[PDB]
């Protein structure tokens, strides 16, 4: 159940004493550490050549939010506001009105990427798979305002990344 | 004159670099950036001095080895070294070597 | 307050990372409150998630499914490996080793890849939730964990080669930060801090929480209560975590990964899209959340940095009334002053390292 | 000896990149002189290579095109230049290249991928997407 | 890999090699194709001065052999 | 042409220092499973140029406001002495041939501490002054052993003339004769150059930047150049003292190659040590010298005095 | 003009020097420091790019605000920024540093580090993956490459 680290008594025989005196005087353990570092020097480095080489990611990766569409092209989101409710950082602001066609659509869908925590909620809550955190992670901006996304920005992201997003959802939709 | 030349050249080169590094980059336009306990362990420094004295006394030894009275030379050299060791041992045992 | 290089008085000022977590939790539902615990201890996120999950489950009188429990113990030990790697390697970096940092951080990257495969986040995932685990392991992950674990022993051995018997490393830690067992108990220390002093207490054995009763491992115990003994304990605990990981890999059960109760765990996507009951429960769970029966509980786990506890009180609503987080680093940083007496600055750095303090935990 | 083999492999690397000029080109652009099987090339010009012998994380790499979306990218390259279809293959999200498994074709999907446009006239500017809520009274134009 | 370290080491090696070769060849050039005479004791400097007087061009490295005799 | 020789000694040493920086970076990276700077130029050869230019173009902060004369002299003295100490070294023919070049180098090394001493004081800060004091103690503490070990080994040379070391080690390296002294001398070089595990002076992990915390842009660059030049020079002194090289009088190139390679090996050993071990505690550093090394050096000095007499191997004075 | 050509080449040189040798300071408050270290870790090693962590603010060129910036920590952050010599660039890592993130409504959290110090590059994420941080750093390098200090000086 329990193991004693340390709690060992060195031997007092002349051979062991000579060995320990040799270690102290001849710096044996230091040489062992040096040899370890040398071996690591001759080992192949683990660096990947970013940006030309990219780190592995799984289909469930949580990145830039992206509003998706149906195959017909109609926007999937149906103004349920379920995402705004689950949002743990209140980064989602949704406003809706009956559109001219009479469908329930969002007049405003703002995701403040400066307040969002990339929790993965909403993606798992939206009943119609509308907001889906895309695979993109390299969307840094030079100004704070660029990170306050708008419904137009989210829909453009969805249109841009739909080819990858549909494949990732297809990969993972059975696990969900 | 060779050693004097070397000294001059080195000092001038280093000072030239200090000039090109204290004034030349100081031109670049910018703006405003605003902006002891009594060490009793200094005894170690003082002991270094008295040991550096023995260091000086011991430097002639390579030429001292060339004498004909090698017996006397060896006895006196070991005498000085043993006195230095005795001084170190005394300071050690009297906790005088209280480093830091 | 330093006389020469000796610390006469060490006074820790904290709150530089106080983010009012406990206040914010009161305004969130339990599911919304879960992500904070990932942030609380950035090095050991899933362990904090598990502690919160145990608290909410116990208040809920609901039991996680066995496969969820085994996934939880497996990733808890993976998290412990990550946390110990960070603690031991950063302590070494602070005292100047610097190379084991990179050596073991490569393994940390691989374990982050495991996190990413399960949850999609390299760290601060929401994998462990009240009622079980959010999603089942993606196919092929367990064997990859096997591949990683079968070689991790050589890496930790190499770390020992660099540090364990080094004269300089021993001199920096052999007798610094000595804590008496009674003093350690009184000052509220937990985990290695207690076990380094020689007291035999591991919550995983004494009060097992999920499936640790069904796994075999040895609690490393120290003899002199110093930084070096804590280092030895941390390294051994890593080895025992590798053993536990092997056991969990071999005997993972088949079945559900979340409680088969749609009033607590959300229904499956197909079911919520095809059945009215499932959709109703999904709507209420992701909008209002699950009401917890009124009550209070203190649930503690052997987190990698010590005992991590959540004092959760519920008013019967969908948002907790009060949530108090017991961070093991809080008491250790409190006792830092006692440990530092009679030591020099560098020894203070070493002591700070030995008390594995993550100031997200301390400040909350 | 194996050392002679390694030197000859270096010479093969020099030859495979199109000669000394191509070797220097790839060395200065990408800092890597490995030669790998060319899986495919996107419309923008990025070339994608695979060498399964190299350890995981270096088995797949991309040589960014010198010109994309009216920008000279000979020296300035960025990760966003990767089109979404090849993004998943590059980041190991899938083992099947887009040439082998084409993405599903949809009308709304963009036909030309745009890189990160921050610091450019194309940069996104946030704005409200809702109309005015309160309508003010319009005074009459007649004097009385 | 680890061979990538070698080019910097080679540049450093050439930079360190430059001064020694430079000193040797400068001594050879100044002392008429022979090593600069080392005078650690006054006798050797006296020999150098005598050679300077004997040379007739006030350069010690110029060596007069049996031909000057008789 | 003597000025030409001075420049030939000076400029290549500075270039070697610049590229030693890159070499250090790459070696430390590879021993940490990383790759050194390689983006900036082919295999990172242009990184030192970028570093230097960035440093020089950087803001010249100076809140010293005390004895600015000293705050400027310290970098000058450091760089000048680092360049000067290279002069007496025989590679294989020294630039300046001194009967007592060894004691000259010892004196120059002792003087070079004043650069750290003044810089830290004229900075007039907290870490700077205390760190400078710790420096004085460190260099002063190991200067003693450095001298004793040097005297002990030269007892076989028969003079303080560096050039005769080549003759003495013509048949065998002096490391075979005095390896315990060699180990202690190597550790001593490490301490004198303020390198890990004795990098207490700068001591970034403990002291934000040490004596150079208030030095930026060019003066910091001069301190860096002086530090690395001292590293190379001390390793060269080790190579000449113990790892002797064959010298063909007609072809000095062979000796120059051998010497350069040995110095490179020793510098790579310095970087290797910096990577492997953690830093000795200030107190432990002094404990290792005055209490542990100083004794053994005294005993070995007695032995190296006695051995030539009892073995009739007194070296020739000339 | 020839003068414009010389000025442009010199500005290219200085911008290349500054972007190639970017020395971020060892400043990490919260979780994002872990991903920053993982950037420093061997897989995405920043030293290849010339990015080297130097503790001294006076010897540093970029400040990475990796973590939640609390009201108690804010004056110290401003002080360390001010003591940093110029040219100086600030990279905000994490939703917490960008805009407050999870703790935006906390009484003890500064809602974004832009309020305290100017920010050049914002790295989204919570935590931003080390690859995202490396991308942000390279974007900062491109931003330096686009700078036209000497050109503007010559145009006056
Ligand atoms: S991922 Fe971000 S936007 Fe989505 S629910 Fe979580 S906090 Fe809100
Ligand atoms: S953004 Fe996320 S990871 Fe970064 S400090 Fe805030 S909570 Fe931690």
């Amino acid at each position: 159940t329990y193991k004693f680290v340390n709690m060992r008594e060195p031997s007092m025989d002349m051979k062991s004493v000579t060995d320990r005196a040799a270690q102290t005087l001849l710096w044996t353990e230091l040489v062992r550490g040096l040899g370890m570092t040398l071996s690591y020097l001759f080992r192949e480095p683990a660096t990947i050549n970013y940006p030309f080489e990219k780190g592995p990611l799984s289909p469930r990766f949580r990145g830039e939010h992206a509003l998706r569409r149906y195959p017909s092209g109609e926007e999937r989101c149906i103004a349920c506001k379920l995402c705004e409710a689950v949002c743990p950082a209140q980064a989602i602001t949704i406003e809706a009105e009956p559109r001219a066609d009479g469908s329930r659509r969002t007049t405003r869908y703002d995701i403040d990427m400066t307040k969002c925590i990339y929790c993965g909620f909403c993606q798992e809550a939206c009943p119609v798979d509308a907001i889906v955190e895309g695979p993109n992670f390299e969307f840094s901006t030079e100004t704070h305002e660029e990170l306050l996304y708008n419904k137009e920005k989210l829909l453009n992201n969805g249109d841009k990344w739909e080819a990858e997003i549909a494949a990732n959802i297809q990969a993972d939709y059975l696990y969900r | 004159m060779n050693i004097m030349l070397t000294l001059l050249t080195n000092v001038t080169l280093a000072s030239l670099l200090v000039l090109i590094a204290f004034w030349l980059p100081q031109l670049n336009a910018y703006s405003e950036k605003t902006s002891p306990f009594s060490m009793k362990f200094f005894l170690v420094a003082i002991t270094f001095l008295l040991f550096d004295l023995e260091i000086a006394l011991l430097l002639p030894l390579p030429w001292a080895s060339q004498t004909n009275n090698l017996k006397t030379m060896l006895t006196m050299a070991l005498f000085l070294l043993i006195l230095l060791a005795a001084s170190l041992a005394y300071e050690w045992t009297q906790k005088g070597l209280e480093w830091a | 307050e330093l006389s020469g290089e000796m610390v006469r008085k060490c006074d820790p000022h904290i709150g530089l990372l106080h983010r009012g977590t406990e206040k914010l939790i009161e305004y969130k539902t339990y599911l919304q409150a879960l992500p904070y615990f990932d942030r609380l201890d950035y090095v050991s996120m899933m362990c904090n998630e598990q502690a919160y999950s145990l608290a909410v489950e116990k208040l809920l009188n609901i039991q996680p499914p066995p496969r969820a429990q085994w996934i939880r113990v497996l990733f808890g030990e993976i998290t412990r490996l990550l946390n110990h790697i960070m603690a031991v390697t950063t302590h070494a970096l602070d005292i100047g080793a610097m190379t084991p940092f990179f050596w073991m951080f490569e393994e940390r990257e691989k374990m982050f890849e495991f996190y990413e495969r399960v949850s999609g986040a390299r760290m601060h995932a929401a994998y462990i939730r009240p009622g079980g685990v959010h999603q089942d392991l993606p196919l092929g992950l367990l064997d990859d964990i096997y591949e990683f674990s079968k070689n991790f022993s050589f890496r930790i051995d190499e770390l020992e080669e660099m540090l364990t018997n080094n004269r300089i490393w021993r001199n920096r830690t052999v007798d610094i930060g000595v804590v008496t067992a009674e003093d350690a108990l009184n000052y509220g220390f937990s985990g290695v801090m207690l076990r380094g002093s020689g007291i035999q207490w591991d919550l995983r054995k004494t009060q097992p929480y999920d499936v640790y009763d069904q796994v075999e491992f040895d609690v490393p115990i120290g003899s002199r209560g110093d930084c070096y003994d804590r280092y030895l304990c941390r390294v051994e605990e890593m080895r025992q975590s590798l053993r536990i990981i092997s056991q969990c890999l071999n005997k993972m059960p088949p079945g559900e990964i979340k409680v088969d109760d749609a009033k607590v765990s959300p229904p499956k996507r197909a079911e919520m899209k095809t059945s009215m009951e499932s959709l109703i429960h999904h709507f209420k769970l992701y909008t209002e959340g699950y009401q917890v029966p009124p009550g209070a509980t203190y649930t503690a786990i052997e987190a990698p940095k010590g005992e991590f506890g959540v004092y959760l009180v519920s008013d019967g609503s969908s948002r907790p009334y009060r949530c108090k987080i017991k961070a093991p680093g809080f008491a250790h940083l409190a006792g830092l002053d006692k440990m530092s007496k009679g030591h020099m600055l560098a020894d203070v750095v070493a002591i700070i390292g030995t008390q594995d303090i993550v100031f997200g935990e301390v400040d909350r | 000896m194996e050392l002679v083999q390694v030197l000859r492999r270096g010479l093969q690397q020099v030859s495979g990149h199109g000669g000394l000029r191509g070797y220097l080109r790839v060395l200065f652009r990408a800092n890597d002189v490995r030669v790998g099987t060319l899986v495919g090339e996107d419309k923008y010009g990025n070339k994608y290579y695979e060498d399964n012998k190299q350890f995981f994380g270096r088995h797949r790499w991309v040589i960014y095109t010198t010109e994309m979306n009216g920008r000279d990218t000979f020296w300035d390259v960025d990760g966003s230049m990767v089109p979404p279809e090849w993004h998943r293959w590059l980041h190991c999200m899938t083992d099947d290249p887009p040439t082998t498994k084409p993405p599903t074709a949809r009308k709304y999907i963009w036909t030309n991928h745009k890189f990160n446009v921050s610091g450019t006239p194309q940069q996104y500017v946030p704005y409200s997407t809702t109309r005015k809520k309160i309508q003010e009274w319009v005074p009459p134009s007649t004097p009385y | 890999m680890w061979f990538e370290i070698l080019p910097g080491i080679a540049v450093m090696a050439a930079c360190l090699f430059i001064p020694g070769m430079a000193t040797a060849h400068i001594h050879k050039f100044t002392n008429g194709g022979k090593e600069k005479r080392v005078a650690h004791f006054s006798y050797q400097w006296n020999l150098m001065e005598r050679d300077r007087c004997i040379s007739g061009v006030n350069r010690y490295h110029v060596t007069k052999g049996l031909e000057n005799i008789d | 042409m003597f000025m030409i020789n001075i420049l030939s000694l000076i400029i290549p040493i500075l270039l070697a220092v610049a590229f030693l920086t890159l070499v250090e970076r790459k070696v430390l990276g590879y021993m940490q499973l990383r790759k050194g700077p390689n983006v900036v130029g082919p295999y990172g050869l242009l990184q030192p140029i970028a570093d230097a230019l960035k440093l020089f173009t950087k803001e010249p902060l100076r809140p010293a406001t005390s004895s600015i004369s000293m705050f400027i002299i310290a970098p000058i003295l450091a760089l000048s002495l680092a360049l000067t100490m290279w002069v007496p070294l025989p590679m294989p023919y020294p630039l300046i041939n001194m009967n007592l070049g060894v004691l000259f180098m010892l004196a120059m090394s002792s003087l070079a501490v004043y650069s750290i001493l003044w810089s830290g004081w004229a900075s007039n800060s907290k870490y700077a002054l205390i760190g400078a004091l710790r420096a004085v103690a460190q260099t002063i503490s190991y200067e003693v052993t450095l001298a004793i070990i040097l005297l002990s080994v030269l007892l076989m040379n028969g003079s303080y003339t560096l050039s005769t070391l080549i003759t003495t080690q013509e048949h065998i390296w002096m490391i075979f004769t005095s390896w315990p002294l060699a180990m202690m001398w190597f550790i001593s070089t490490l301490a004198e150059t303020n390198r890990a595990p004795f990098d207490l002076t700068e001591g970034e992990s403990e002291l934000v930047s040490g004596f150079n915390v208030e030095y930026a842009a060019g003066p910091f660059a001069m301190f860096f150049m002086a530090e690395y030049a001292n590293i190379i020079m001390m390793n060269a002194f080790t190579a000449i003292l113990f790892l002797g090289a064959s010298h063909d009088p007609h072809t000095p190139e062979l000796y120059t190659i051998n010497f350069v390679l040995k110095t490179l090996a020793l510098t790579i050993t310095f970087l290797w040590i910096r990577a492997s071990y953690p830093r000795f505690r200030y107190d432990q550093l002094m404990h290792l010298l005055w209490k542990s090394f100083l004794p053994l050096t005294l005993a070995l000095c007695m032995w190296h005095i006695s051995l030539p007499i009892m073995t009739a191997s007194i070296p020739p004075q000339s | 003009s020839r003068g414009e050509y010389v000025v442009a080449k010199l500005d290219d040189l200085v911008n290349w020097a500054r972007r190639s040798s970017l020395w971020p300071m060892t400043f990490g408050l919260a979780c994002c420091a872990v991903e920053m270290m993982h950037m420093a870790a061997p897989r995405y090693d920043m030293d290849r790019f010339g990015v080297v962590f130097r503790a001294s603010p006076r010897q540093s060129d970029v400040m990475i605000v990796a973590g939640t910036l609390t009201n108690k920590m804010a004056p110290a952050l401003r002080k360390v920024y001010d003591q940093m010599p110029e040219p100086r660039y600030v990279v905000s890592m994490g939703s917490c540093a960008n805009g407050g993130g999870y703790y935006h409504y906390s009484y003890s959290v500064v809602r974004g580090c832009d309020r305290i110090v100017p920010v050049d590059i914002y790295v989204p994420g919570c935590p931003p993956t080390a690859e995202a941080l490396l991308y942000g750093i390279l974007q900062l390098q491109r931003k330096i490459k686009r700078e036209k200090r000497l050109r503007i000086w010559y145009r006056r």
